[PDB]
């Protein structure tokens, strides 16, 4: 029943407008992505984007995943362009190729990683371990906090996921508890596309 | 500074 919108991939200076335009038409904007928040504005080009954490975010949560120009071609006209005309379509995983915002919004009767349960394990960079379980959560998976909290219950498939880039041993992980071992960019990947891309080439080569 | 991005894929 609410508008809600955030704002990704822009400078301070763009971002303005986009404050501007808020409260112009009494939208409501807001500072960091929640589960109120129906709309992600995000830059682009004539329609991709990079990948944020907000992207990650909107497309897993469903929502409406517009463009930076659905608020300057609005205004350069006069009226509220309808944003359905200006919805992401991609960033360097899909090209503008596999719009996997639509897709998302679509299929929520269906999520991706639906009969699955994930454990964020280890340190990651520039998307705090929760964030990352919330991601998750969202696209169907169940998040598990140790490695030796996955469940005897057989209609579970255990997946660990390791962000590598931010260690200095971690082929280790495959010895404690037995289920394969993927980047973090599996996931990353998946929600871009909104298709639960297979395990193979995501896997890390462990140590027995 | 700016907001988080992501590059490449797997």
């Amino acid at each position: 029943k609410r508008m809600s919108m955030v704002v990704s991939g822009l400078t301070p200076e763009e971002f303005m407008l986009v404050y501007k335009f808020a409260r112009k038409h009494h939208i409501t904007l807001t500072n960091l992505i929640t589960e109120e928040t129906t709309h992600v504005v995000m830059k682009t080009d004539a329609f991709v984007c990079e990948r944020t954490l907000k992207y990650f975010l909107g497309i897993a949560g469903g929502k409406w995943v517009v463009s930076y120009f659905w608020v300057t071609q609005s205004i350069k006209e006069r009226k509220m362009l309808n944003e359905h005309d200006f919805e992401v379509r991609g960033d360097v995983v899909n090209g503008r190729n596999h719009q996997g915002p639509k897709r998302a919004r679509e299929s929520q009767d269906r999520k991706i990683f639906r009969g699955l349960e994930i454990c964020c394990y280890g340190p990651f960079t520039n998307m705090p371990t929760d964030q990352l379980e919330w991601m998750v959560q969202l696209c169907g998976a169940s998040v598990v906090k140790e490695l030796s909290s996955f469940t005897l219950g057989t209609g579970v498939h255990p997946i660990v996921v390791v962000q590598p880039d931010a260690w200095t041993g971690f082929h280790a992980i495959g010895q404690m508890c037995e289920a394969p071992v993927v980047t973090r960019e599996w996931v990353l990947d998946s929600v871009a596309l909104y298709q639960c891309q297979e395990l193979d080439t995501y896997l890390i080569p462990q140590i027995p | 500074p700016q907001s988080p991005t992501f590059p490449e894929a797997g």
